[PDB]
């Protein structure tokens, strides 16, 4: 099956680039949380960052990995600058999403087939 | 249609209205039915119903149902035949029925 | 004892199918004559691994594979489950 | 057919057929299908490689100019082994003509930097990235045009429903605009307007 | 031909000229209309709930063209500036009362321009 | 070899010698516009819209009835044809009212479709436009005959398929009225279907009336209940309601036809529906309360109660899923007294060996059947569709139908062999009446309706019928791989039910009085608080319970079929799954999730939370139920035969009768029908 | 080019929220609306989704939901493309088999035949 | 009559006009499949829509061309040589509407 | 003078009246519940029964080009009043 | 209007009152039609 890979031939260099990206984020979490005057502790923010990485951890195809890395350096490229107000950077956090019951008889107890 | 002499329905007044063939006339009907191949016997609906109008100047719906019974055919075919043809009058007329050709070289 | 019910699954055409079908043909009628109450039951195609089930004692069950076993092996197997 | 119908010309038809045929003769590598709309607009199909060579050609060669890029776009078609048709639509300045260049890609396969021919391609490509997600190799820049900064999901593609997956609102809790899973006051009533009978007999496909 | 607010009309000896035929709802480019029609006592058909969101409404004129009987017509009067987002949503009832408030108005307009349409 | 090359627009196609023109054009994708022709109805020359030109031929030929010799070249778009179509469309539109705003079919009617996509754009002929007196017929069918194009469809259908023969035409020229001449009510099973066949707005649905409109409604695949045929329906939903239900084309079942009771039961879908869980307070009344509160009460009594002294019985309309759920719940407790409303005799191992347990010759085989007797039942009403295909076979390829056990009215004029099980027993013996035809029959069929089986003679009658299938199939009856013996059912749920191991009959409960009883849609009065001793604590779980809810100690408002996406089984064994139309009203959770929650509160938990896992263990009961709209033939009839011959039960003298008789029992039966005001209206319209 | 031949199933996380896990997708060929006769609605596979609850809005009563995917439909030429787009796009699916009219033989003359039971009354 | 609705006088009193009215509103006229790019002279410069029609009633994919979407992309080079106080005039001079640019 | 609920609400020409339990009724506190005081049906019986000495007649419903489209209604059956499907105003054939 | 008079139909308002925004007289929109599903009720007689 042919393909035109993007920045990396194998998952090796993929893992390399995502390591780079996570370095960048872990650099600039404090500068942003101080920059937009967020109320979050740097530790907490960093934890949400590494969480957002862990959510996608199961991917294999290094095309997909590389594309996701493009997404990451793109959004980080927007947060390193001021182009994104306090709003969205908070919007990663969910404060105003009501807690969703994940336990069955609570779901059944309300949602009627969610 | 918009232009018609009389519509075609049975609204009322003759559900049970008595009609009976005459025994000699049953002989006649038997003679008629003998003129068709068996397995059909429905071809006689038109001549028998003719005969009905013959002994009774006009056929009530009880005559239609009655013929349908004699020949054991679904009555809707009897009503159908009664309406589709000009001879059969579904409404009473007088003893003498006057008919004139108004169309063409008579016209 | 304890057996509440016994289930079997075959398919129309396959080696396991022909084997346990033969088992049902010859053995089944007398097997059921033996025990009226136990509701042994039969179903239709499971493409491979026809196997069988036995349910009893508060839902406890055991699962054995009938794949291409002889009607002999099936015989002593069900007699094992029933015997207990 | 005289009234009420557009009069059609065969002059432009024959001419454009000749020109497309010509392009096919000179560029056997990249050219796949060269067709002429019966309303006379030449449209060329191109393998997703020679976009740079083909357009470098169509900007030059002095028997064709196409100095101006009209518009760059794409159409999201499922059912195809390659979802998208990248459609280059060009304007010939010298000859009074327009021809189209169609190329294709799936989601992962990029199309490479049409910028180096036409500067006008600069934003069209970005807009395509944001609204579709076709990646463009070594574009000078890639950012979001027409959508929110934190927004995600490449809306125009049919996988993305009419409304979004989020909404905005404000509440005195956090003193900021927030997001919640989309909730409509009205269902967006759906209509089936497609009637049977194949109003158009010509375009029919063979049944199988 | 000016386009105001959405008055329903009725025949002389008012029949609720609306037949319920759903067209005005079907061509609404903002989709904002609602029609639910239960055959009433007389056996004739009218609408139970005929609604408009003047918020969503773009004031096309399409619902004025599509009505076979000219039940709904864009009013002459622009009379507006409600104090709540509630008040801009119209029941069949509010549209009727809008139609009763002025008709010979609309009768003059339609009687003027029906030669053009 | 019995194939013919005939060109279409110069494109050859190979067709059979005697297929029509319209079919020959269907093969390559041409659909020639048409009216009176219909796939299920014999051909007629009425519509005239089917005209098509063949080159070299001066006159235009009608594509409906014209057979195709060799070498016809059929030019569809040749100018002469298009002029013919424009003409025919014009003459049709000559006399027609302008009802499209008021008319019910406006989003559908083929005069509009074919009018735009074929006929001319502007009419002519000012002075004209005849009108017709409209004629009330049934409560189901609203009738405006002015819109009639007089295309003869309704006639041919009523005659051939419906078999009533009460519709016709009276008149000539402009004036021909299509309908009953005497103003008689026309009502029958399958009669409602006529409103689908009328191509124009002449006939329409009275109860569906003016409510909806085609383009606005969202079609949804679904299945049917209330009939064991596993009928196949598509619910038309509008913004969260059910407007009406359409038969869709399925070849082995329904064809395009649907039963009437099904078609009009949707009104009864929502009338009395139960939206809330309810608990009886010590005052002596049943009131409602918090859902999980009631779940905690029932949970409590079920915790403290065990042994065979706890029971559950289901019936009427229930899925397969919740049957599994309840099964493994009460099995997960102690023991299974679980039952169904019908009595299906189990002596010769009826519960297993599904060969004798269902109808094993699918209806696609009845068209290949030759001689079919019938033991007592009323297929006209029980499983109407099945009767429809019976009349189809009998109509086209000749049949001989024998009825046993009661004179009843069938359309197709059966032979009546008398009434007595002794007659059947004497057919097992070599006694003269009939029974030589069976020896002489090629592929025979014998069908035992479960209703007549509900008598205490059940195992006896089933035994004798099995004897018939023996004396046939053993020697000269078997023509090869083939099946004969089989049974059809009434209530839709029972087949999957007893496939799951339920013990049919209420007998077990009557033997062992429970201290707890569960009810899933059981309105059968065979179980009463009168029977169940002292303090019952009986749970009724269902939707709009009329019967047994007054007896209910606890209410669990289970959802109906249009709501839940469930699994059902037709009497042939085709597994068909319903799909969601509108989520249930009020609270009304899905059944198997109610049982699931009850489990998770109980000290025993079912091994799944989700419908996928549900259907997984459903396969772990029987594998067939995960294979959809696909029937597979069983085997092992003989074994069940020797299992039947083992026990002796004398046959009672009571002459059997189908519990349904004439038309009055067709409607209000099945307990969703008792909701709809519609069914009441047509009932008291027949009683007049 | 260094094409870099690669073999794995294609999946996508670059698309919307957790709906992917819960909802099953449906594949079918919509059966002809019976109240019309014509097939042009058919011939094209479609994809629609498990529906979800709708309620009466207390101000008006229009139906309302959080079901962003409710109103989608995607027309496909062949079923292989349906399963392809379902696999690739990541959410589970269920297929229904296509059905067609069964070929028939209609002979107009059979209306009038001598001994055959088929005969058209009224025609 | 099938492309555009009839006037009411013909609508009423005449059948085919009524039908084509009713359907031409409900369903709307069907357009044969094809891909077109039309361009006109609009006061902001060349304007055009690229229509893509499945044989159907509805369109399928149509991307308008905003002259402002092109002209705006030129500020990078055009404004390179003058300070912002005249970047005002640089933006305003080429006719542009940010309602048209975005779309 | 519309039929009035026990609560005081004015029911409508399609009776919408809220039930004493329904909380939604509170939205009418301090502000009027609007309904057209003139019903439709009440104006149908208002109209006389028109009679025509012909067999089959037309209704434009208020004159040409303004009204509902033409339809010819059949008066043949005289045991009921043939009604227009648009207006609703009856017709008969005189005797 | 006096030189060319209105049609003077019977059902038109004879007031044409003001503008109802604000005040206790104000238009409030609300649902039409009739309930939906007609909930069931238990019998008042015990057992
Ligand atoms: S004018 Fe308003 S109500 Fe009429 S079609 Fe346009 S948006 Fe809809
Ligand atoms: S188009 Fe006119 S008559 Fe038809 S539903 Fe709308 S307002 Fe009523
Ligand atoms: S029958 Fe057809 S053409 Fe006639 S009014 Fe109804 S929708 Fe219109
Ligand atoms: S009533 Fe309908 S089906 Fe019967 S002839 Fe008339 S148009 Fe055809
Ligand atoms: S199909 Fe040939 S006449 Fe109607
Ligand atoms: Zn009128």
């Amino acid at each position: 099956t042919s393909v035109k890979p993007i920045f990396s031939r194998d998952m090796n260099e993929a893992k390399r680039r995502v390591r780079e990206l996570y370095r960048a984020w872990y650099r600039e979490v404090p500068n942003t949380v101080h920059l937009f005057q967020l109320d979050i502790s740097v530790k907490q923010g960093r934890d949400k960052v590494r969480e957002m990485f862990k959510k996608n951890a199961h991917v294999t195809d290094p095309r997909v990995v590389d594309l996701l890395v493009i997404k990451g350096k793109m959004e980080l490229e927007e947060t390193i600058n001021v182009w994104k107000q306090r709003t969205h950077v908070m919007r990663f956090f969910h404060e105003t999403e009501a807690p969703r019951p994940k336990d069955f008889l609570s779901k059944f107890y309300v949602g009627h087939d969610p | 249609g918009g232009a018609l002499f009389v519509h075609r329905d049975t609204p009322k007044n003759n559900p049970e209205t008595p009609f009976d063939f005459t025994p000699e006339n049953y002989k006649r009907i038997e003679a008629i039915v003998k003129n068709y191949p068996e397995g059909h016997k429905a071809a006689a609906v038109l001549p028998v119903l003719d005969l009905a109008q013959r002994q009774n100047g006009w056929l009530p719906i009880s005559a239609m149902n009655k013929v349908a019974e004699i020949l054991q055919v679904p009555p809707m075919r009897v009503y159908e035949v009664a309406t589709f043809y000009t001879m059969y009058n579904r409404k009473p007329v007088g003893k003498y029925h006057i008919q004139v050709c108004t169309t063409t070289p008579c016209m | 004892l304890g057996l509440r019910e016994i289930r079997i699954h075959l398919c129309q055409r396959s080696p396991g199918s022909q084997g346990v079908r033969d088992f049902i043909e010859k053995r089944y009628v007398e097997l059921k004559k033996a025990n009226p109450d136990l509701p042994i039951l039969i179903r239709e195609c499971s493409d491979v691994q026809p196997k069988l089930w036995a349910r009893y004692a508060f839902g406890q069950e055991k699962n054995v594979s009938l794949n291409n076993f002889s009607a002999d092996q099936v015989t002593r197997a069900l007699e094992n489950v029933l015997s207990s | 057919t005289r009234p009420t119908v557009r009069p059609r010309n065969d002059v432009a038809h024959k001419q454009l057929s000749a020109f497309g045929e010509y392009v096919a003769e000179i560029l056997p590598k990249y050219v796949q299908q060269v067709q002429v709309s019966c309303f006379s607009e030449l449209e060329i199909c191109i393998h997703p490689d020679g976009v740079i060579p083909v357009l470098t050609f169509l900007r030059d060669h002095s028997n064709a100019q196409f100095k101006s890029l009209a518009d760059l776009t794409a159409v999201d078609i499922p059912t195809r082994q390659n979802r998208f048709e990248i459609v280059y639509n060009l304007l010939s300045l010298r000859f009074n003509s327009r021809i189209r260049v169609k190329t294709y890609t799936d989601e992962l396969t990029p199309v490479e930097s049409s910028v180096s021919v036409y500067k006008a391609a600069n934003w069209y490509e970005r807009e395509i990235w944001d609204m579709f997600g076709v990646f463009f190799a070594n574009h000078p820049d890639l950012r979001r045009i027409l959508t929110d900064y934190g927004f995600e999901g490449h809306p125009f593609r049919k996988d993305f429903p009419l409304s979004g997956y989020v909404e905005l609102r404000y509440d005195d809790e956090v003193k900021r605009v927030v997001a919640e899973p989309v909730e409509l006051a009205q269902e967006f009533r759906k209509f089936d307007l497609n009637s049977p009978w194949e109003a158009f007999p010509a375009y029919r496909q063979p049944p199988e | 031909r000016f386009r105001g607010e959405h008055a329903l009309r009725r025949y002389p000896s008012g029949e609720e000229r609306c037949i319920a035929c759903k067209l005005c709802e079907a061509v609404c480019p903002a989709q904002a209309i609602t029609i639910e029609a239960e055959p009433r006592a007389d056996g004739s058909r009218r609408t139970t709930r005929y609604d408009i969101d003047m918020t969503k409404c773009i004031y096309c004129g399409f619902c004025q063209e599509a009505c076979p009987v000219d039940a709904i017509v864009e009013g002459p009067n622009f009379e507006f500036s409600t104090e709540t987002h509630e008040e801009l949503l119209y029941n069949k009832e509010k549209l009727l009362n809008n139609g009763d408030k002025w008709e010979a108005e609309i009768a003059a307009n339609i009687q003027a321009d029906y030669l053009y349409r | 070899s019995n194939l013919i090359e005939v060109f279409v627009d110069g494109q050859s196609v190979m067709v059979e010698p005697g297929t029509t023109v319209l079919q020959a054009c269907e093969k390559v994708g041409m659909q020639i516009p048409r009216f009176c022709y219909h796939e299920r109805l014999s051909v007629a020359g009425n519509c005239r819209m089917c005209l098509v030109e063949i080159e070299k031929a001066p006159k235009v030929v009608a594509a409906c009835a014209m057979p195709v010799m060799k070498g016809w070249n059929i030019l569809t778009n040749s100018e002469k044809t298009k002029k013919a179509r424009e003409g025919v469309m014009e003459f049709l539109l000559a006399n027609h009212p302008l009802d499209c705003p008021i008319c019910d079919q406006g989003g559908e009617c083929d005069l509009q479709d074919q009018s735009m996509m074929f006929g001319s754009d502007r009419s002519r002929f000012l002075e004209g436009k005849r009108a017709v007196e409209d004629k009330n017929i049934g409560p189901l069918v609203k009738t405006i005959m002015t819109r009639c194009i007089q295309c003869t469809r309704c006639i041919r259908f009523a005659s051939e398929i419906a078999g009533v023969d009460d519709l016709g035409t009276t008149g000539r020229g402009n004036d021909m009225q299509v309908g009953t001449y005497i103003e008689k009510m026309f009502m029958s099973e399958l009669s409602g279907n006529i409103i689908d066949i009328c191509p124009v707005g002449a006939l329409t649905s009275k109860p569906y009336a003016f409510t909806a409109r085609p383009w606005e409604t969202r079609k949804t695949e679904s299945i049917d209940v209330m009939d064991a045929v596993g009928s196949n329906i598509v619910v038309s939903t509008r913004t969260g309601e059910v407007m009406r239900i359409l038969p869709r084309m399925h070849e082995d079942i329904n064809e395009e036809w649907i039963s009437d009771k099904t078609r009009f039961a949707y009104d009864g879908l929502k009338r009395q529906r139960l939206t809330e869980p309810m608990v009886r307070n010590e005052k002596g009344l049943l009131t409602h309360t918090t859902w999980e509160d009631a779940l905690s009460r029932v949970a409590g009594m079920l915790q403290s109660c065990q042994g065979n002294d706890v029971a559950a019985i289901a019936g009427g309309l229930v899925d397969a899923e919740a049957l599994i759920a309840l099964k493994d719940l009460l099995n997960r407790v102690d023991s299974d007294t679980l039952c169904t409303e019908e009595v299906f005799p189990t002596a010769g191992a009826g519960t297993d060996l599904r060969s004798n347990y269902l109808l094993n010759t699918t209806i696609a085989g009845v068209e290949e059947a030759d001689v079919v007797l019938l033991v007592g039942t009323n297929p006209r009403f029980e499983a109407p569709l099945f009767n429809a295909r019976i009349r189809k076979s009998w109509l086209h390829n000749d049949l001989k139908v024998a009825l046993i056990g009661s004179p009843v009215d069938l359309t197709y004029r059966y032979d009546h062999l008398g009434d007595s099980p002794k007659i059947l027993q004497d057919i097992a013996s070599g006694s003269h009446p009939f029974s030589q035809v069976l020896q002489e029959a090629k592929k025979p069929m014998v069908v035992l309706g479960s209703s007549a089986l509900q008598r205490n003679d059940g195992a006896a009658i089933l035994a004798a019928v099995s004897n018939i299938a023996q004396k046939i199939r053993t020697s000269s009856g078997v023509t090869g791989d083939w099946k004969v013996m089989n049974i059809l059912h009434r209530i839709a749920s029972q087949v999957a039910a007893l496939d799951l191991g339920y013990k049919p009959g209420v007998e077990a409960i009557r033997k062992n009085p429970p201290k707890m009883l569960f009810l899933l849609g059981a309105d059968g009065g065979c179980v009463t608080r009168q029977d169940l001793p002292k303090d019952c604590f009986i749970v009724y779980q269902g939707h709009h319970g009329d019967v047994g809810a007054p007896i209910a100690d606890v209410i669990l408002p289970g959802a109906a079929y249009t709501e839940k996406s469930a699994t059902y089984v037709n009497t042939e064994g085709r597994a068909q799954q319903t799909k969601v139309a509108v989520m249930p009203p009020g609270l009304a959770r899905e059944d198997w999730k109610i049982i699931r929650a009850l489990s998770e509160i109980a000290g025993m938990t079912l091994p799944y939370d989700t419908l996928d896992q549900v259907r997984n263990r459903l396969e772990e009961v029987s594998p067939n139920l995960v294979r959809y709209d696909d029937v597979e033939g069983a085997n092992y009839f003989q074994q069940a035969s020797e299992l039947s011959k083992l026990v002796n039960q004398q046959l009672l003298a009571d002459p059997l009768v189908p519990p349904q008789l004439t038309i009055k029992d067709f409607y209000m039966t099945d307990s969703i029908s008792r909701a709809s005001q519609t069914m009441a209206k047509c009932v008291k319209a027949v009683t007049e | 080019i260094t094409v870099d031949e690669k073999l794995d199933i294609t999946t996508l996380t670059g698309v919307p929220e957790e709906h992917i896990k819960t909802r099953k997708a449906r594949i079918f060929v919509p059966a002809r609306n019976n109240m019309q006769s014509g097939v042009n609605n058919t011939k094209k596979w479609k994809m629609e989704f498990d529906t979800r609850e709708r309620w009466e809005n207390p101000l008006m009563g229009w139906a309302s939901t959080a079901d962003p995917l409710s109103n989608l439909v995607l027309t496909f030429s062949t079923k292989e493309d349906a399963i392809a787009f379902a696999e690739k796009n990541g959410w589970s699916y269920d297929v229904e088999e296509r059905k067609v009219p069964k070929p028939k033989s209609k002979s107009y003359g059979a209306n009038f035949s001598w001994n055959k039971r088929t005969r058209v009354s009224t025609k | 009559a099938k492309v555009s609705p009839p006037k009411r006088a013909e609508m009423k009193t005449s059948m085919e006009s009524l039908i084509h009215h009713f359907k031409l509103y409900t369903e709307g006229y069907q357009v044969p499949p094809g891909a077109t790019y039309t361009a006109i002279e609009a006061p902001k410069g060349e304007f055009g829509v690229y229509l893509v029609s499945d044989g159907s009633s509805r369109p399928y994919r149509c991307k308008i061309k905003a002259p402002g979407f092109a002209h705006l992309a030129g500020l990078d080079k055009m404004s390179k040589g003058h300070m912002l106080a005249d970047v005002v005039a640089i933006i305003g001079t080429q006719d542009i509407v940010f309602g048209e640019v975005d779309r | 003078g519309v039929r009035t609920s026990p609560t005081g609400e004015k029911v409508t020409h399609t009776g919408q009246v809220y039930d004493d339990e329904d909380y939604r009724r509170v939205r009418f506190v301090g502000r009027q519940k609007e309904v057209n005081e003139n019903f439709a049906i009440d104006l149908i019986a208002e109209q006389p029964v028109s009679q025509v000495g012909s067999r089959v007649i037309s209704c434009d419903g208020g004159g040409g080009a303004l009204g509902h489209p033409r339809v010819y209604i059949n008066l043949d059956k005289e045991t009921k009043t043939g009604t227009c499907g648009y207006c609703g105003l009856q017709f008969r054939q005189q005797h | 209007p006096t030189v060319k008079p209105p049609t003077a139909r019977k059902f038109i308002w004879t007031n044409h009152k003001f503008n109802l925004s604000g005040t206790p007289q104000q238009y409030v929109p609300y649902s039409t039609t009739r309930k939906k599903i007609q909930e069931w009720v238990p019998p008042s007689t015990p057992y």
